[PDB]
């Protein structure tokens, strides 16, 4: 197997990334052809952040609550199993029977753990808010 | 229905004495807001000028 | 790590500084000082001072305190016993 | 409500309540002498600290920190045309919104007492400027009623007919639109065809596809013109099928159904509390039609 | 217990989409319609004897 | 394919770089909940065919399919693969990184010029490939519709001229190119034809429906391959 | 040629009618986008109030070269209907400069469409490079 | 005593109008409420007063439909106003309402006279 | 039986409603899974059979006669343990609840002990890296499961980091030595002990000797044990030892075959400086859990130079000194948690702070012991004798067979420094008796409504109603006896101690 021809490929792809920009820097007419407003440096109006119109606070680095924590922490777990079974891909004929078996109690060790999310709802989307109904009673005397 | 934030339910004072404290009470808070009024609205004048501005107006 | 770090002397110092950026009558404050009679504050100039005294010590005074407070002394109190550290960031304290 | 020295508009000092008993600890002492003796050294010990973080009556200064903020503001395809709705979501869950209005405030209220009641009647059909006949109807319906007049009876099947029309034309601009926000584009476009055909009719009896002052206190503007019916009538053949091909995308679609089932439910306790009408009304149970 | 449809027939509708599917073939008999557009300025919309335009 | 296609989220989520734009900032939430959906449903329907070739070779795979076309043996993968498909290119139904009536633009909001440029090349080339791999995965790549067909026109041709390679290269890349623009139709069909999908409403259908389907397949297929004395081997 | 989703009263029905399948503004190239980076015409299509004048500014601003301006309907020409009232911009040319302007109330999907057509022939006569070349 | 009486059920069978549900108990908790009703009439309000006067012709009206009727359906046909589970909200506003107009005193006279020009419009006296 | 029972009760704990009740039900089935796995092992794994060594699983497990041992140590000091969350400590809801509160408590800990019995065993360089790995994740679960508290939490973080980093210092170990031999097998790599650099074996053992807290890396230790709960600290702090320093006795036993002098320097100045910083350490400290992790670090220190020896009376040592600090271990924290019925209610100056997780914080908080319960207080002045090294308790002969195994092979440095470093840490030792017994005749004459145990109501008034559970009060009687009462057996124990062999045969 050859890859000479895969090298050129790749460094064409990246100055081919480079050249859309290129072309965009050399293309755009200078300011002073336009409305000659300036560099966008001093345009602030401009580089400003687009909120719909109105400005509202600045909350760049406030920190951002996420319902999905606990789907986007099994994701690994579950990454690497999957991840383990391309060993068993090409070796399947090799393994026979006995590598079957191997790979079945792999698998079914993981679906206990897969069985437990499920028990356990842990890929439900995490809410601050609960909507409940409270029933109205009346002390009557 | 929840009101927004920092709304106050409107009332009719009906003592003089009591109508002192609350606009001293909210005098405090313009002053104590200052800076983050200079902050929020990107002013030019440091926060000093703008509680200078805010005693000229209650001063009225 | 989060405690207060302050003591009476050192309120007390700061204190007589951030009032002396007035216009009091007496440049001479201690805890007896009085802010209706010695300083000879009136209502809006007794509150600008008590917001200017706020930022120095990062306290805030509630609206009864403010609205009875009388003399130095107690703005010294007030501050000893209600100042606390601001919360850090979780990689202040623990790294 | 007011400034503690607890709770502020900067920062709270939050004390749970205590779920253990309170112990009585004295005498602290190591193997080298007491705590008071070592108290002047001890800020420097981690280990000689006597307030436990886990305690509900721990002192901590948190500062107050807004949610986050987003202006669903008149750049937005979502918002109908101008509206600042400001948004406190944590996440992406809403917690309180505020509906900010007035950026479409023209001043029509005032500006219709110094006109005459028929100079007065255009400024109606801008103000619901999809069903704007029937904006025309309910302010001649009040002129009439206040004139002690009555409609001919050519006169009411007219603005019957065309009630009807213009409820077809907000419908198809408000179920569409409602749909190509949640993501269903193509109904809008098979739809905004049959508007087409329907504002052909509104031009053809006043000459205006939108704002048509056709419906005036004490009847309207114009007469039918010849073949108008023969042209309603082979719309109202067609218009069936239409209906039909729209509900094919949405009224049983699974995506559809759980873009909409459980979402935004209203009481008829709260939909009366709050003067919702119409469908809004309709919706919780409630069988009231002004017709 | 009161389903008139079985568990496996609601299960057959439910893993091979059987309502979307009748939503795609919907939207592709449209394909093969003709199309309302016309061509302005080359062609005008209808007009009528009562329209309003410039003075 | 898949190690170098991951690479490409990590693209989408450098904009939201602590941007100031709180419309840029949520669409880079989406992207990574999106993310989390489709690549374990996608990883695995990928290596189950492999499995069932025994190769992790793309062109090894397109010839194992001279017989059958693994659309019938695995219709409800072609399916599952599809969907995976739409969502990692953030197509609707699953649009929702560039929902116009819900974040604007999403990531994209703050781009213009090339940025812009470089963003919607590089997604509607993402369709592209992955229509391309359906094609590859379940209709055989460049394997002719019919075989009989393909003889008769090359016969036409002489194989001691360079003419002969012209076409065959056309036919091959032709019989690619009409099973790649169905399912880039298909892109566009199901556009046309579904409503947006809500991302949190994709988590709970990756992991509850397609993850149990997908990993309930991996085991079902060696267990026949293994009855019938059939184990695949790379030749 | 795309514009932007700028669409505040009325005017903006007719506005909508021009990508209807009957005139389907896509045929021509045009589509409308949400942000202001992508979009280099700002149809102003509505009432300018002045409670909404400083966030049509900010939107025009925050649109880049080249840009411009549609004024459709009597609204955002000289105030139409609106005119006398105390919460009204009489013309959206007081806060932006306007390229092109559509008379109506509202103006008809026609009238929109030559008045795109107007703009893009202005637009086919620019000569920027060669005013560098001759000019500067 | 304590007699706590549920008014509005916060699960069950829907009863066709949004977010109300139906009653465990339609017929006791209306019987309940018209009796408290009644007497709380007879303690607080005079006798002179027409709303007392109304109130007490009503409740014993819709009290012996009750206490004559085990059919729920034949329960409100014959009230005319809702739902049993509607009317047990009914009887508690109404037996809410008789505790506000003890307070209020609005059997006494006009407690604010207006103003000569008060309801005067474009000069013609209304 | 440990795999396949804990993932039945990993599928039943989850079907099942949550609650208290079951949860503490659920923790007694976990006490009969450690109970049937030790009858298993037992039945199957016997001293003279295991003495040559057997290889398993491919030789990625051997098991000796010397691993055997510390196993069933390991499940029986388990069994203590799960006892503590299977009934009650105190008989109060308010304090036991904790216990109840975390239903995955049980399966944390079985998952534990998986990786403690197995480490030992480990006969692979790559099985050594997978269980080590295997037993730490587990702690750091185990430490994190009261993720509602704010120190639990801070706590499983500094775990994690600190055992992290220690962990990449054994497979940066472990792959050295791959790349100088290219082989994983132990067994193979004992092929070539002449011809490998011994110091990436050093490499190996300092990783090992961080996740048992020896100085220099002690500091992090100290912090964790203190504002962990007792219930966690308990755990947390005496079984990590029980399995590493076993597997580094074995590590220890291959480097002796060179005998690398240079090696056992290193070795010789790491314990050391622990003896120093464990017994001056805790001489100006206030809380209890500190004090113990200061003498938890001093007695590790003692062991280690049985390990260092390395001989025939080390094996003696070693075995003996393990099996008597987790009795003593075991009843100390026993006795901590029962007698936090005792401490006094406020109805304040300091404004000291004691949560629910660590009732008993301070160890002043242990004070007047002897009037509060008389039988409890010797019940722990045996135990902390036991530590000091007073005869004839257990804790004499462990320092007395530790110094046999250091003189013979030379360690004389080593053996006048921990006498020394004993006598200076009996000052923090006696500080702990003085607390509960030296002011016994002045408040004689005492009232005391205000005790936690006051609060407990009566049945009947005529019910003898004990302040204690059954279990947990019989557990502490049996080991204060077993530790003062061990002249009795002592002889025929140690002849046990004769027939534990490390391949040493004839
Ligand atoms: C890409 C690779 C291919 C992937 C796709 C593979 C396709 C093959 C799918 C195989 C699994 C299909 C199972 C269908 C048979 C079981 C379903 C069934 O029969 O119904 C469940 C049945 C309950 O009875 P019920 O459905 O409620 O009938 C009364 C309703 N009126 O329950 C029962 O009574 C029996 C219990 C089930 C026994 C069979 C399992
Ligand atoms: C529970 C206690 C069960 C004791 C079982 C001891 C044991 O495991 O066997 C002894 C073991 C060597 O056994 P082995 O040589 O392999 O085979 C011959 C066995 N007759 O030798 C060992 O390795 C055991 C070492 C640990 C010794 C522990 C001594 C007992 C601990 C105190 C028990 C307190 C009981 C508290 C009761 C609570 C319930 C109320
Ligand atoms: C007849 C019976 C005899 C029984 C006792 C036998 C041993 C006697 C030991 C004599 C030496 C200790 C007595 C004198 C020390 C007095 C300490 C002192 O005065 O202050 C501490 C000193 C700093 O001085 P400062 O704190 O400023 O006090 C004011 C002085 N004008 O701090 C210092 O500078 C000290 C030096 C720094 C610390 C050095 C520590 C290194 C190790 C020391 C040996 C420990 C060995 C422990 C072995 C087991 C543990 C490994
Ligand atoms: C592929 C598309 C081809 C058609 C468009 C080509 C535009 C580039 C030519 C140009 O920009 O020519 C005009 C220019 C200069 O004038 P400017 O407008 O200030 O240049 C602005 C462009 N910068 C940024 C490169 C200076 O002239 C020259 O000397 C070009 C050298
Ligand atoms: C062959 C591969 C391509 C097609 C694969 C998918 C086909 C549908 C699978 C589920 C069918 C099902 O569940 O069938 C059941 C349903 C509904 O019938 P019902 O409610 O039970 O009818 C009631 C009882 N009757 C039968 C007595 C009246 O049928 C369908 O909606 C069929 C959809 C047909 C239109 C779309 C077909 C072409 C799709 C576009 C081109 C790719
Ligand atoms: C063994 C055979 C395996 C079959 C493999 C294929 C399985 C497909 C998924 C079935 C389950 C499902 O679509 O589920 C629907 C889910 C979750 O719905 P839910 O919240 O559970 O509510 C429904 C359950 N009810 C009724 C009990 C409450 O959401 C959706 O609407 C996902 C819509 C995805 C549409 C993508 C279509 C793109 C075009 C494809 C055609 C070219
Ligand atoms: C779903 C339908 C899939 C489909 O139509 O594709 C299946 C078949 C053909 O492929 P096949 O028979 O599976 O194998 C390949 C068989 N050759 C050798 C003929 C290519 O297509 C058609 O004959 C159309
Ligand atoms: C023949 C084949 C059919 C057998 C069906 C048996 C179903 C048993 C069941 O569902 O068991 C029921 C339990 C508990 O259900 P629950 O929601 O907690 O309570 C039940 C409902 N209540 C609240 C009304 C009481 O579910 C589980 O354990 C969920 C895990 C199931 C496996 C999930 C992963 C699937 C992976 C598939 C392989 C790749
Ligand atoms: S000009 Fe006329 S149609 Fe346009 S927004 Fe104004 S009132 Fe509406």
């Amino acid at each position: 197997m050859l890859q000479d021809l895969f090298n050129n490929y790749v460094i064409l792809v990246g100055i081919l990334g480079l050249i859309f920009l290129g072309v965009n820097y050399f293309i755009v007419e200078s300011p002073r052809m336009d409305e000659n407003n300036g560099n966008i440096s001093d345009y602030i109006e401009k580089s400003g952040p687009f909120e719909c119109g109105f400005s509202s606070f600045e909350q760049s680095h406030n920190p951002i609550p996420i319902a999905f924590i606990l789907v986007a922490l099994l994701f690994l777990p579950f990454d690497l199993e999957v991840s383990s079974m391309l060993p068993y891909i090409v070796s399947i004929y090799s393994v026979g029977i006995y590598g079957l078996i191997i790979f079945i109690l792999f698998l079914l060790i993981l679906i206990v753990g897969f069985i437990y999310e499920f028990n356990t709802k842990s890929l439900s989307i995490t809410t601050i808010l609960h909507k409940k109904n409270k029933a109205l009673v009346k002390n009557l005397y | 229905t929840n009101p927004t934030a920092f709304a106050q339910t409107t009332r009719y004072v009906k003592d003089s004495t009591e109508m002192r404290t609350l606009v001293l009470n909210l005098y405090r808070r313009y002053l104590r807001h200052s800076r983050g009024f200079v902050n929020n609205y990107n002013l030019d004048i440091p926060a000093s000028q703008v509680r200078t501005k805010i005693r000229q107006e209650f001063e009225r | 790590q989060s405690a207060s770090t302050l003591t009476k002397e050192d309120v007390l110092t700061r204190s007589v500084s951030v009032l002396r950026g007035f216009e009091v009558k007496t440049k001479d404050i201690d805890l007896q000082t009085t802010f209706v009679q010695d300083l000879g504050m009136d209502s809006l100039d007794l509150n600008d001072a008590l917001v200017a005294l706020e930022e120095e010590f990062d306290v805030v005074f509630d609206d009864k305190t403010a609205n009875e407070i009388k003399t130095v002394g107690e703005v010294v109190d007030f501050v000893l016993a209600n100042y606390l550290p601001t919360e850090q960031s979780i990689n202040h304290t623990i790294r | 409500a007011a400034q503690t020295k607890d709770n502020n508009d900067f920062y709270d000092v939050k004390t749970k309540k205590n779920d253990f008993f309170p112990v009585q600890v004295d005498g602290i002492e190591s193997s080298l002498g007491k705590y008071e003796e070592f108290a002047k050294d001890a800020h420097e010990w981690e280990s000689w600290n006597l307030q436990n973080e886990d305690h509900p009556e721990y002192p901590v200064k948190r500062t107050k920190i807004r949610h986050f903020t987003l202006n669903f503001g008149p750049q937005h395809p979502a918002a109908h045309g101008v509206l600042r709705l400001i948004l406190e979501l944590h996440g992406e869950e809403i917690l309180r919104s505020d509906p900010h209005v007035g950026l479409l405030h023209r001043g029509t209220e005032k500006l219709i007492e110094s006109k005459t009641y028929m100079q007065a009647l255009p400024y109606f059909d801008r103000l619901d400027y999809v069903s704007m006949m029937t904006n025309e109807q309910v302010f001649s319906l009040a002129v009439e009623k206040l004139l002690n007049l009555e409609v001919p009876e050519r006169g009411q099947y007219i603005r019957t007919l065309f009630g009807e029309i213009t409820r077809v034309l907000n419908h198809l601009m408000s179920v569409l639109s409602h749909a190509m926000d949640v993501g269903a584009l193509t109904p809008f476009l098979w739809g905004f065809e049959e508007r087409e055909k329907l504002m052909e009719f509104y031009e053809r009896v006043s000459g205006a596809r939108l704002h048509s002052a056709y419906v005036r206190p004490g009847g309207v503007s114009q007469d039918l013109p010849a073949g108008l019916l023969d042209d309603i009538y082979m719309w109202a053949t067609q218009f069936g099928d239409r209906l039909d091909e729209t509900e094919e995308l949405l009224t049983d679609s699974r995506i559809w159904k759980q873009r909409t089932i459980g979402i935004g439910e209203v009481t008829a306790e709260d939909a009366l509390n709050y003067g919702l009408s119409g469908v809004m009304l309709r919706g919780s149970g409630v069988p009231f039609d002004i017709r | 217990e009161e389903s008139s449809e079985s568990a496996l027939s609601k299960a057959t509708k439910w893993y091979l989409l059987s309502e979307i599917f009748r939503g795609l073939y919907i939207t592709l008999e449209m394909y093969f319609r003709a199309p309302y557009t016309i061509y302005y300025p080359f062609e005008k919309g209808p007009v009528s004897p009562r329209f309003r335009g410039e003075h | 394919l898949l190690a170098s296609g991951s690479i490409g989220v990590f693209g989408t989520v450098i904009v939201g770089w602590m941007s100031n734009s709180k419309y840029t900032v949520l669409a880079t939430v989406r992207t990574t909940a999106q993310l989390i959906s489709y690549e374990l449903v996608l990883t695995t329907v990928v290596f189950i065919i492999a499995l069932i070739v025994s190769s992790l070779n793309i062109n090894v795979i397109i010839e194992s399919q001279y017989n059958i076309w693994y659309i019938i043996p695995f219709f409800p993968l072609c399916l599952i693969f599809f969907i995976s498909a739409l969502a990692e290119t953030a197509r609707p139904p699953f649009d929702n990184v560039e929902a116009e009536s819900e974040l604007v633009s999403g990531h994209m909001t703050e781009l213009s010029a090339s940025p812009f440029v470089i963003f919607f090349l590089s997604e509607y080339c993402s369709m592209v490939l992955m229509s391309t791999l359906t094609a590859i995965f379940f209709f055989g790549g460049y394997l002719p519709f019919s075989n009989t067909i393909h003889h008769l026109i090359l016969n036409l041709f002489d194989q001691h001229s360079i003419y002969y390679f012209i076409i065959e290269g056309i036919l091959l890349s032709g019989y690619l190119a009409i099973k790649a623009n169905f399912f880039m139709f298909s892109f566009v069909w199901i556009r046309a034809a579904a409503p947006r999908l809500r991302y949190d409403l994709l988590i709970l259908f990756c992991w509850y429906v397609l993850l149990p389907i997908v990993f309930a397949i991996v085991v079902f297929a060696p267990g026949i391959l293994y009855c019938f004395d059939a184990l695949p081997v790379i030749i | 040629f795309w514009p932007m989703t700028f669409g505040l009263a009325c005017c903006a029905v007719e506005m909508m009618h021009v990508s209807a399948p009957r005139y389907d503004q896509d045929r021509l190239g045009i589509i409308f986008r949400a942000s202001p980076r992508q979009s280099d015409i700002m149809i102003v299509a509505g009432t300018v109030t002045n409670k909404m004048a400083p966030a049509l500014r900010q939107v025009y601003d925050q649109m880049p070269y080249p840009r411009w301006v549609i004024s459709m309907g009597s609204c955002a020409n000289g105030g139409g209907y609106y005119h006398y009232s105390y919460s009204v911009v009489r013309g959206v040319d007081r806060i932006v400069p306007v390229d092109i302007y559509v008379p109506g109330c509202p103006p008809t999907s026609e009238a929109l469409m030559y008045g795109v057509f107007q703009l893009q022939k202005k637009m086919m006569d620019g000569q920027t490079h060669r005013m560098w070349y001759r000019s500067y | 005593q304590a007699q706590e009486i549920l008014i509005k059920a916060n699960k069950g069978n829907p009863t066709g109008l949004t977010g109300l549900f139906q009653h465990p108990s339609p017929r006791p908790t209306l019987i309940t409420l018209y009796k408290a009703t009644l007497k709380n009439l007879e303690e607080k309000i005079p006798k002179e007063s027409v709303y007392r006067t109304a109130v007490e012709a009503f409740t014993k009206e819709r009290l012996s439909i009750v206490e004559n009727n085990e059919i729920i359906e034949d329960i409100e046909k014959k009230i005319g106003s809702g739902l049993v589970e509607e009317l047990i909200v009914q009887a508690n506003e109404e037996y809410d309402l008789i505790d506000k107009m003890a307070e209020w005193k609005a059997w006494e006279e006009l407690e604010e006279k207006p103003l000569d020009d008060q309801w005067t419009y474009f000069g013609k006296k209304l | 039986m440990l795999f396949t029972s804990l993932l039945l009760i990993i599928v039943y704990g989850s079907l099942v409603n949550k609650s208290h009740l079951l949860t503490k039900l659920i923790n007694r089935l976990g006490l009969i899974i450690i109970i049937y796995t030790l009858l298993i092992h037992l039945n199957i794994n016997t001293l003279e059979n295991l003495s040559i060594g057997i290889n398993m699983f491919n030789n990625l497990l051997l098991i000796n006669s010397f691993n055997n041992t510390i196993i069933e140590l390991i499940l029986i000091i388990c069994i203590l343990y799960v006892l503590l969350i299977s009934f009650n400590i105190t008989g109060l809801s308010i304090i036991d609840n904790l216990n109840y509160s975390k239903r995955t408590f049980i399966v944390i800990v079985l998952f534990n002990i998986i990786g403690l019995t197995l480490l030992p065993l480990v006969n692979d360089i790559m099985i050594l890296f997978i269980i080590i790995e295997l037993q730490s994740y587990s702690l750091y679960l185990l430490t994190a499961i009261f993720n509602e508290s704010h120190n639990s939490t801070k706590s499983a973080l500094y775990y994690f980091i600190v055992g992290s980093i220690a962990s990449f210092i054994i497979l940066d170990a472990t792959v050295s030595i791959y790349d100088d031999l290219g082989l994983t097998n132990i067994q193979y790599i004992l092929m070539y002990i002449d011809k490998l650099e011994i110091f990436d074996l050093l490499c190996l053992l300092f990783g090992l000797f961080i996740k048992i807290g020896l100085a220099p890396f002690y500091s992090y230790s100290i912090t964790i044990y203190s504002l962990s709960p007792t219930i966690i600290t308990n755990y947390i702090s005496l079984m990590p030892k029980l399995s590493i320093l076993t597997l580094i006795y074995i590590i220890m036993h291959y480097i002796n075959i060179v005998n690398n002098t240079d090696l056992n320097y290193v070795i010789s100045f790491l314990i050391l400086i622990s003896m120093f910083i464990g017994s001056f350490g805790g001489l100006n400290v206030i809380r209890i859990k500190t004090l113990l992790a200061y003498s938890s670090l001093l007695n590790v220190s003692y062991m280690l130079l049985a390990i260092l020896s390395n001989s025939n009376e080390s094996i003696i040592a070693y075995i003996y000194y393990i099996i008597q600090y987790s009795l003593t271990h075991i009843n100390i924290f026993s006795i901590i948690l029962v007698i936090s019925i005792y401490l006094p209610i406020m109805n304040n100056m300091l404004n000291v702070m004691i949560t629910k997780y660590s009732p008993i914080e301070y160890i002043n908080q242990l004070k007047n012991l002897f009037i509060n319960n008389i039988f409890i207080a010797i019940a722990l002045c045996i135990s902390i004798f036991s530590l000091i090294g007073i005869p004839p308790l257990t804790g004499f002969y462990g320092k007395y067979l530790v110094l046999i195994s250091g003189l013979n092979n030379g360690y004389v440095l080593l053996s006048i420094v921990l006498i020394i470093a004993s006598s200076i840490s009996t000052v923090y030792y006696a500080t702990i008796l003085k607390v509960l017994s030296f002011d016994t005749l002045s408040f004689k004459d005492i009232i005391s409504n205000n005790l936690i145990i006051n609060t407990s109501p009566e049945n009947n008034n005529n019910e003898i109603k004990p302040e204690i559970s059954n279990v947990i009060s019989y557990v502490i009687s049996s080991l204060t006896l077993i530790i003062l009462l061990i002249i009795i057996q002592y002889e025929n124990i140690v002849k046990g101690a004769y027939l534990v062999l490390l391949y040493n045969w004839v």
